[PDB]
RNA sequence: UAAUCGAUAAACCCCGAUAGACCUUACCAACCCUUGCCAAUUCAGCCUAUAUACCGCCAUCUUCAGCAAACCCUAAAAAGGAACAAUAGUAAGCACAAUCAUAGCACAUAAAAACGUUAGGUCAAGGUGUAGCUUAUGGGUUGGAAAGAAAUGGGCUACA
């Protein structure tokens, strides 16, 4: 399938071409993230799965990995593996061996001159390097690999960088690394507001069981909350709802330092009392260091709860409740 | 209009795009005959489609009823039946039976029935209507004139215009539409008293307080066009005539003149100017498609410029057809094959060959296919002006566009090989086609012995014997042998080649068949001996050819 | 009106233009039975005759 | 076992089309519906009508090319217009398809009383996704 | 006898205009069209099915007719049926003293041979009682005339008009109910004095 | 190269009756698909800033239909089948309209509609004031 | 569109009581008709003419059920 | 033919009922009320007993359009939930879809 | 009504009930007599009852230069249409009750000894014209599964020979006959043993050989000893290229040993 | 009682029915019509039998993972095919998984769950092969289809 892919190539050239002519931008600066909002808007298909839809990338991305000719017209194989049944993983072997037998006689000669140049460059944990995974060695080998062989290649990987590396080796072996994301999970502290004239003003939201409260907090009036243009007490009879207001400012201590205005919408009384308590938990990370918003987070104020009801289930009572089930 | 883009009617699937004119014909003539047969049903079985759905009540899309609603009253009974032949003809003797009163205005449409569709029957109807009630003569006329006309039958029109007159009431301006016709398509040894008479009923016509439309002028061209080509003067006339009322003169106006100017302009060429500057006032305007004798106008004003060779005027009489209706001013599809080939057989030798391929690919492909004739204009072309990197695609479009004229084209598509010269760098244009003619020939059609003489240079050139040789022994085979200036050409590449067993095999076939410069084939192949060291079977032929 | 629709079917299949498969294979299926020998007795003498 | 709109799996030689290859659950995830009209949508009405010419429509074009037909059709509604769009292989002549498509055009418009397009696209055979 | 055609992609030109090939909506015919695009779930060893015979692409409604360049060449032409909207309403505030009543109208387009729908027969009146000649009575008495179809926060006055069967007999209804309760509202009767 | 002349013959007349005036257009368009609306959306909005009408665009919530079915034939009640309906809708408003106006962005924007989707039209017409209202004394 | 109902207004469908004149003005009759012209008027899917039919039956059975009328009790016309 | 016999009565007490509509609601407002006397309601009752027995409305019977299936449909289709669950299943309905939620 | 209609596929598959669950564990074999009819194969798509000629699907759109309109064939012809309609169907029908014999190797219902064909070409191209195969035994061998039960393979011994000398055995199991058959055609090949032949018509010696419990005694003969062995070892003879041999086989008589 | 039917172990028992005063209703008693819905047909029509002939749709194993075309091997082969410091196994495909939906992730739910077992349910969603009705097992109108001696399944109300 060599030929096909080469026709491909220009056929999509050709596509491009028209694509970005009939679009009316420059050719010359279409790219594919013009390609692809062209598709979108050309042909709208709504559909639920991203691969469904219509989609012109180049033959290299549709089209996978296609193995190379081994043998040439007179039948011989080329390369000298051919036989193995995995000409690339078995020679990518061969060669991670035979360059750790070169760093061990090279080491070995060294240590007999007694010279000692190398240093540990096994350490990568601030970059953030990891091993290949089997799907990632898959794509640098076009034939199929297993699991046993490629804990094979990582053992025979570590057992190489735990020598003393060499100049040509290192990069060899880096080829073999991947930056993982950072897993910092710290979340971003909105900034102190100032809105008419009024200083240590912030604004936070919630949401728990259906319903939505929004709280503003000003840092200088006294403590007293003011929900839906009505006082706290009157708003929240049950003293446990109360609690969960007292919860987050009980464990600031600022009880009598902070003045907030909330509104709540949906659910009833404790999901309306969560939701705030998950609001002004949100907007006091302001007014606070970023010492105790950490202890806040630990103590579980500042995440959601995402304990839905669940939908009820035909042939049930409520999604769990089975109807009674007679034996006989 | 898009350019590579086929007619919107055609269905846009390469399987169902036609290829050629009679397919493009044939297809649409298919599609009307399936729509005609689900009328037929719609009409037959009106039961099935008498539930609307569409609020709106469109009555475009409904059944129609072909049986009359009265049957028992002869008055009502003919209404019906007159506006849908056979049996209206028993309507008028139902009617009759009972001795019902016909009216003015009933029998005039039995008359105009009798005469749109339909030798003595018409005379049996027209007695009918004249002894049996006194009809009026706008009602009789209006019917006679119209019917005895295609009947060869003009003398029955000058009898009822001495009544007409005679009983005191005006001519209509049609009656003079038919009356000039009726008197002027009998001629025997004279013209003149002929052409007398038009005259004097138009000057009838003015007193007759009925002012005459265009028709009656577009009529009097009409027939001063059969019986004299010199009689332009008074044509002239009347188009002068024609601007003094105020009523401008219609397409087909001009087209009773430039038929007249094109019979006449054979033997002298100075009356092109008066057909060249006659159509430049009337391009100045958009005119509209209100006569419907207009389709002939611009065949007989473009096929002047066909034939007098002028390429400035064929864009400005194009300009004319794209300026107002591209479209409502043909209306047979075989005026517009017969225009757009004569039209691209003037714009290929004259202009460059840059703006003939421009041309050629928004109006072969796009318009219509182009017959046997603009073939040989397009192949004329290319050989004036060198062009070669042009002569495949003009060849593969040619496959489908004149495969049924293929076997009278043939031999003149390859023959512009011989009078150019093949560069390096065109062996494979030359391989390619040569092979695919080759190809089907051999496989079922005469096949002429000229294109091996274009393949044997081909090869020349390109370096390639082995394929070149093994054609020659195709055509060898086929009982027909070709001239020795082939066998004299192909001995030389052989000669470069160094083959000498080529022409043994060539001259023991050849002189065979006693060919008229054997003489001079074994002279040459002497020459190749004795570089070649084939002293030993030089005389080896020499010994076959005594013996 | 499943009249309409079946009459205008039955119509159209009978003047050669919509081939009904469901009906051929019906009317395939009793000629083989009335070729068996069991087709349709004749109104009036089911019973009696 | 759901059995509903889904061709068993035989031993590995049949030729299944895109749609076929889809279960009924797939609809709107991996493929899409046969016929759009606004009567399945909220605040709308006459749904029932379209469904029944729809699959009218369906048994109608069955018959009208027999043995020809690839795949399912599309039945579009867009303002008064209905098109109909069909895969047909190329079995037939084209002077015998203009003449089928000429007299539909106007059957479907004179029996349902609206303009109707209709649209054939020609293949040399069904066109297999999954196993053949 | 069985021919193959080519289709248009080897004759398109790279720079010739796309709305001429595709003037109004078409049924995506991939002869006509020379991009290559596949659509449809891809298979573990293969790929997505490349246009022809793709039932996927004929399925979704295409806009191929609707390019920016069509829409602005369209519009271009288009440029020449509206007319200039005046500058001296710019800002609602002078809208609000200028016309002061507010017709909303409802419109309904559905794919099907009917046209007739039930809600196009609604025709509401939005009237704004601040911008009115009444006096202290008349606008007492119109407010209980009216009952709830005023309120009181934006003082609005809403009329809710389906009995017409036409539009225009709704629209109609509404101005003369308008007027009725405008004139009645001056009215004094003897009733009224207890 | 085979460009024809002359062809833009439209028949425009301006009458002497007033334009009607609107003061607020709400095009409601629902469908099915989002792919499918936010393409029309992209396309009324491209059509809309050439002529110079200053549209505004949101999405109002969708609406799901659910509901159930037997999912056997006979007899089978315990298992069932639910199928679901989705309604997108996508809002367009426009401000500072006239009669002429409206009806040819209208007309660029209804012969161009989708199949799958449909469209509820809201006018907010603009009038002065009735004649039996301007200065009347019963 | 196509729809113009035979050129009426909303006086020819919200007013029909020039159309009870033919009936007793201070009986049961007059609290009866009542209800259905209001009726009438609020509904939009019947057309002026169709209405006329409507009361005209009214009026044809009230003045052909003559001794039920005068057996009643009241006097009615 | 129809689908079944049931279906053929069915459309015709659907055609009665449509020719009598206008007179079973005229008797109707004669029954409905009380400020008529009822004396003539008695007779509006009997005139209305008099009336054919396939004229009431009462009698129609909702059945599927392409089964006649007296059970087991939706109104807004008209169309069993078998035969509805056919065509949703081949995506020949638009906007129909199986509900995961 | 005409909504009620199915399209010929789901018929067919309903009527012949090839899926039916009385068949899977094989209740079924009592009438074994399955046939598919296809009704569109000599029905044109422009004929009818009626007659009607349209001019694009029964007669030539274009005659003598002109337009055809929609006409009606006659009485008579439309009877002698018909006629050849119902002769098609009877010819057919004479086709397809119309049953070859099968090949009798050793008896009239058996497979041993019957021909199959040569072998399939090998996948660098060499072809197989010259050997001759034959079936030596066929047997229906049943296992029992978990879910099925019982589980019907055919395993069938098939013997290629081209008789110059060449000849092999092999076993081919598979769950249909025809891809047993053709599995063991397919592998016969690639286990070919070479027989030494005396004057190409008889063994060099007498051989009186001892197998798992099968005991052969083949004896070598003249000219005039044609071939008198087991009924299966004459066959293998015949494949080889031995024409005159006198074998006899005791004790167990297994076709594989 | 003149007065349907089917389901009737897990996988039936507020099940067909998201639904019975006439209609629904296929049940019964009284009465009428027999080319009797359709353009026509020595034809229509049958809720007549066969779910042990079916398709269409499902139940159970079943959130179990296996099924399986093409090959190859076994001192024969009914059948089996594995040792990762690897001893004959490659394997397209269907399953599983992943993806998708519950408009952000993760989880959960939903959805999906092959080949087959139960001749499991459904001729009464609809058509159907075979065998049976045709002045009747077909088509219409009216009136009735109770009632509880008793047992039992599932729910609501409570027994505070
Ligand atoms: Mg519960
Ligand atoms: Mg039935
Ligand atoms: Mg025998
Ligand atoms: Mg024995
Ligand atoms: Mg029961
Ligand atoms: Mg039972
Ligand atoms: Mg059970
Ligand atoms: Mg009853
Ligand atoms: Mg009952
Ligand atoms: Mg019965
Ligand atoms: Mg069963
Ligand atoms: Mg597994
Ligand atoms: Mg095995
Ligand atoms: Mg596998
Ligand atoms: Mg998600
Ligand atoms: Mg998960
Ligand atoms: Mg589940
Ligand atoms: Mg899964
Ligand atoms: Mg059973
Ligand atoms: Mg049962
Ligand atoms: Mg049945
Ligand atoms: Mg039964
Ligand atoms: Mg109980
Ligand atoms: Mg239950």
């Amino acid at each position: 399938t060599v030929d096909f892919i080469k026709k491909q190539i220009e056929e999509f050239n050709i596509g491009k071409r028209h694509l970005a002519n009939m679009m009316g931008e420059d050719p010359e600066t279409f790219t594919q993230e013009d390609i692809d909002r062209a598709i979108a808007y050309l042909f709208p298909s709504g559909l639920f799965e991203k691969r469904a839809r219509p989609i012109m990338k180049h033959p290299e991305e549709i089209f996978p990995k296609q193995r190379a000719i081994q043998w040439g017209e007179d039948g011989r194989p080329f390369h000298f593996l051919f036989y193995t049944g995995k000409q690339s993983y078995y020679s990518l072997m061969h060669d991670t061996y035979g360059k750790l037998l070169d760093v061990e006689k090279h080491h070995n000669q060294l240590r007999a001159k007694d010279l000692l140049a190398e240093k540990t460059k096994i350490l990568k944990d601030p970059i953030g390097s990891r091993w290949l995974i089997k799907e990632e060695l898959e794509e640098m080998l076009v034939e199929k690999l297993s699991d046993q062989d490629y804990a094979q290649f990582i053992r025979l990987l570590e057992r190489l960088s735990a020598l003393p590396c060499g100049a040509t080796e290192e990069d060899f072996v880096n080829r073999f690394r991947r930056s993982i994301p950072i897993q910092s999970k710290k979340q971003l502290i909105e900034p102190l507001q100032y809105d008419e004239q009024g200083m240590a003003f912030s604004r936070g939201e919630g949401k728990r069981k259906t319903a939505k409260a929004e709280v503003v907090v000003y840092g200088q009036g006294s403590g007293r909350i003011d929900v839906n243009g009505v006082d706290y007490l009157l708003y929240f009879p049950v003293t446990q709802d109360r609690e969960q207001l007292m919860f987050p400012l009980h464990f600031l201590d600022r009880l009598g330092k902070h003045d907030m205005t909330c509104a709540v919408s949906g659910g009833g009384r404790s999901a309306q009392a969560g939701a705030v308590r998950l609001a002004m938990a949100r907007a006091l990370c302001s007014f606070v260091t970023e010492d105790e918003v950490e202890w806040m987070r630990q103590a579980g104020l500042l995440t959601a709860d995402p304990r839905v009801r669940e939908r009820k289930k035909p042939g049930q009572e409520g999604a769990r409740r089975k109807f009674t089930w007679k034996k006989r | 209009r898009d350019s590579t883009a086929a007619p919107y009617v055609f269905q846009d699937d390469p399987y169902l795009i036609p290829t050629s004119s009679v397919e493009s014909h044939s297809f649409l003539l298919a599609k009307k005959s399936g729509e005609n047969a689900a009328k037929f049903i719609i009409n037959s079985y009106p039961k099935y489609f008498q539930k609307d759905i569409a609020e709106p009540h469109i009555p475009c899309l409904m059944p129609e009823y072909f049986e009359p609603q009265i049957e028992d009253v002869s008055e009502a009974a003919l209404q019906e039946r007159i506006k849908l032949x056979x049996x209206x003809x028993x309507x008028x003797x139902x009617x009759x039976x009972x001795x019902x009163x016909x009216x003015x205005x009933x029998x005039x449409x039995x008359x105009x029935x009798x005469x749109x569709x339909x030798t003595w029957r018409t005379k049996n109807n027209a007695e009918r209507i004249f002894a049996l009630m006194p009809e009026k003569n706008a009602h009789s006329y209006c019917t006679m004139i119209r019917g005895m006309v295609k009947h060869q039958a003009p003398t029955q029109a000058l009898n009822l215009y001495t009544v007409l007159l005679n009983n005191r009431l005006r001519a209509d301006v049609y009656t003079f539409n038919s009356l000039i016709e009726a008197t002027a398509l009998v001629v025997n040894e004279k013209f003149e008293e002929k052409w007398n008479n038009i005259l004097d009923l138009l000057k009838q016509m003015v007193t007759q307080n009925v002012k005459p439309n265009l028709q009656t002028f577009n009529t009097i061209l009409k027939c001063l066009r059969r019986f004299y080509a010199f009689g332009k003067l008074p044509a002239l006339q009347t188009l002068r005539e024609m601007k003094a009322i105020g009523i401008e003169p219609s397409l087909a106006t001009y087209h009773y003149v430039i038929q007249l100017f094109y019979q006449h302009e054979s033997p002298s060429k100075g009356s092109s100017l008066i057909i060249y500057d006659i159509m430049n006032e009337v391009m100045g305007k958009r005119f509209s498609p209100r006569d419907p004798d207009d389709d002939m106008f611009f065949q007989s004003a473009m096929r002047v410029c066909s034939s007098l060779r002028d390429l400035e005027l064929a864009y400005q009489v194009h300009g004319l057809l794209n300026t107002g209706d591209n479209w409502k001013l043909i209306g047979s599809d075989h005026r517009r094959n017969f225009y757009y080939s004569k039209f691209f057989n003037l714009l290929c030798f004259m202009e460059q060959i840059d703006v003939t391929l421009k041309w050629y690919k928004d109006l072969i492909p796009s318009v219509f296919f182009p017959h046997s004739q603009t073939m040989i204009d397009l192949l004329q072309a290319l050989d004036v002006a060198n062009r070669l990197d042009m002569v495949p695609q003009i060849w593969k479009d040619s496959k489908e566009y004149g495969h049924t004229f293929r076997n009278e084209l043939k031999e003149e598509i390859l023959m512009l090989m011989a009078r150019d010269q093949h560069p390096p760098e065109l062996q494979v244009a030359f391989a390619d086609c040569a092979a695919d003619i080759k190809s089907t020939y051999e496989s079922q059609p005469e096949w002429p012995a000229s294109s091996l003489n274009y393949v044997a240079v081909l090869f020349l050139r390109a370096g390639r014997t082995q394929e070149a040789w093994k054609m020659l022994g195709l055509f060898r085979k086929h009982n027909k042998i070709p001239r020795a200036e082939l066998l004299n050409e192909f001995l030389d590449s052989a000669k470069a080649s160094s083959s000498p067993a080529q022409a043994i095999e060539l001259v023991k076939l050849a002189s065979a068949f006693s060919l008229p410069v054997c003489e001079g084939l074994t002279r040459r192949v002497m020459a190749e001996f004795t570089l070649t060291q084939e002293q030993r079977e030089a005389l080896g032929e020499l010994t076959a050819l005594t013996s | 009106n499943h009249n309409t629709y079946f009459a205008l079917m039955g119509t159209l299949r009978f003047l050669g233009l919509y081939r009904d498969e469901h009906q051929d294979f019906r009317d395939e299926q009793l000629r083989l039975k009335k070729l068996r020998g069991k087709g349709k007795p004749r109104k009036g003498e089911g019973k009696r005759a | 076992k759901n059995r509903a709109a889904r061709v068993r799996v035989s031993k590995g030689d049949k030729p299944v089309t895109y749609e076929e290859a889809h279960a009924p659950h797939y609809i709107a995830h991996r493929k899409g519906w046969l016929s759009l009209h606004t009567g399945n949508l909220d605040g709308e009405d006459h749904a029932a009508e379209r469904t029944v010419e729809d699959v009218f429509l369906r048994k109608f074009m069955l018959g009208t090319f027999p043995g020809c037909l690839a795949d399912q059709l599309v039945l579009k509604r867009r303002a008064n217009q209905l098109e109909i769009c069909a895969l047909v292989l190329r079995q037939l002549p084209p002077h015998k398809f203009y003449f089928l498509v000429g007299y539909s055009e106007t059957l479907l418009s004179h029996f349902y009383k609206c303009p109707v397009h209709l649209h054939l696209q020609t293949v040399p055979s069904k066109v297999v996704y999954k196993y053949i | 006898r069985r021919k193959a055609l080519p289709p248009r992609t080897e004759k398109m030109a790279v720079d010739q205009d796309w709305p001429s090939v595709y003037p109004v909506a078409a049924p995506f015919k991939p002869s006509a069209v020379p991009l290559p695009v596949r659509m449809g779930y891809p298979v573990k060893r293969g790929v997505p099915m490349a246009k022809e015979g793709n039932l996927e692409l004929l399925k979704i409604p295409n806009f191929l007719h609707l390019t920016p360049v069509a829409i602005k060449r369209h519009c271009e032409a288009l440029k020449d049926f509206c007319t200039e909207w005046p500058a001296a309403l710019d800002s609602d505030e002078k809208c609000e003293k200028h016309f002061p009543i507010e017709i909303d109208t409802a419109d309904y387009v559905s794919a099907g041979p009917s046209i007739r729908n039930p809600k196009a027969r609604v025709v509401t009146l939005r009237v704004k009682l601040s911008s009115l000649n009444l006096d202290d009575h008349a606008k007492k008495k119109l407010i209980k005339l009216v009952g709830d179809r005023y309120c009181k926060s934006t003082d609005v006055l809403t009329i809710k008009t389906d009995r017409c069967p036409l539009k225009r007999q709704n629209y109609d209804y509404a101005v003369y109910l308008l007027t009725v309760l405008y004139h009645e509202s001056w009215k004094t009767e003897e009733w009224e004095k207890k | 190269v085979d460009v024809p002349k002359d062809m833009t013959k439209p028949e425009i007349t301006i009458s002497d009756e007033p334009d009607t005036l609107y003061k607020r257009l709400s095009v409601l368009v629902k469908g099915h698909d989002k792919a499918v609306l936010d393409s029309y959306e992209y396309f009324a909005v491209l059509a809309a800033k050439e002529l110079g009408i200053s549209i505004k665009v949101h999405e109002p919530p969708r609406k799901i239909e659910r509901f159930t079915l037997l999912k056997s034939v006979h007899i089978f009640k315990k298992h069932r089948v639910q199928y679901e309906m989705r309604t997108l809708y996508r809002c367009l408003e426009l401000e500072h309209l006239t009669g002429s106006t409206a009806d040819v962005y209208l007309e660029y924007i209804q012969r161009n509609l989708p199949e799958g989707v449909a469209m509820e039209v809201t006018k907010t017409k603009l009038e002065q004031l009735p004649e039996h209202i301007r200065k009347p004394i019963w | 569109a196509g729809f113009d109902d035979d050129g009426s207004e909303f006086h020819e469908h919200i007013f029909l009581d020039k159309y009870l004149q033919d009936f007793p003005k201070q009986g049961p009759i007059r609290h009866f008709m009542e209800l259905v012209t209001c009726g009438l008027s609020k509904n939009p899917y019947l057309s002026v003419k169709q209405k006329v039919e409507h009361i005209e039956w009214f009026r044809n059975y009230f003045n052909e059920k003559r001794v039920i009328l005068k057996e009643s009790g009241i006097q009615l016309n | 033919y129809y689908v079944d016999w049931k279906m053929l009565r069915d459309v015709k007490r659907r055609k009665m009922a449509y020719e009598y509509a206008d007179e079973r609601l005229r008797i109707n407002s004669l029954r409905k009320n009380t400020i008529l006397p009822k004396d003539l309601q008695e007779v509006a009752d009997e005139e209305i007993a008099s009336l054919p027995r396939d004229s009431c409305p009462v009698r129609i019977r909702n059945r599927c359009v392409m089964t006649s299936r007296p059970r087991g449909v939706k109104r807004r289709w008209r169309l069993s939930r078998i035969v509805f669950r056919h065509l949703a299943d081949h995506g020949q309905l638009s906007g129909v879809q199986r509900a995961m939620w | 009504s005409f909504f009620t209609k199915l399209t010929a596929d789901e018929l067919w598959k309903g009527a012949l009930a090839e899926s039916g669950a009385g068949a899977r564990k094989g209740r079924g074999k009592r009438t074994k007599k399955k046939r598919r009819k296809d009704l569109n194969r000599g029905q044109i798509i422009g004929e009818g009852r009626h007659g009607f000629l349209w001019p694009g699907l029964n007669i030539p759109l274009m005659r003598n230069g002109a337009v055809q309109t929609i006409a009606q064939r006659s009485k008579e012809d439309q009877e002698k249409v018909e006629a050849d309609m119902v002769q098609q169907r009877e010819e057919w029908d004479r086709r397809r009750k119309m049953k070859v014999k099968r090949e009798r190797g050793w008896s009239g219902n058996t497979w041993g000894g019957v021909s199959l064909g040569p072998p399939d070409p090998g996948p660098n191209g060499e072809t197989y014209d010259d050997f001759d195969t034959r079936i030596l035994e066929v047997r229906n061998v049943f296992n029992m599964t978990a879910k099925e039960g019982r589980k019907r393979s055919v395993r069938v011994l098939v013997a290629v020979g081209n008789g110059k000398g060449a000849a092999g055995f092999a076993i081919g199991k598979a769950t249909e006959r025809a891809d047993a058959f053709r599995k063991a055609k397919n592998r016969a090949v690639h286990y070919l043993h070479y027989i030494e032949r005396y004057e190409d018509h008889t063994i060099y010696h007498d051989i009186s050989l001892k197998f798992k419990r099968t005991h052969i005694k083949m004896k070598k003969q003249p000219r005039g000893y044609g071939l008198h062995c087991h009924r299966a070892i004459m066959t293998i003879c015949r494949l080889i290229g031995i024409k005159d041999l006198y074998a006899k086989v005791s004790g167990s008589v297994n076709m594989l040993n």
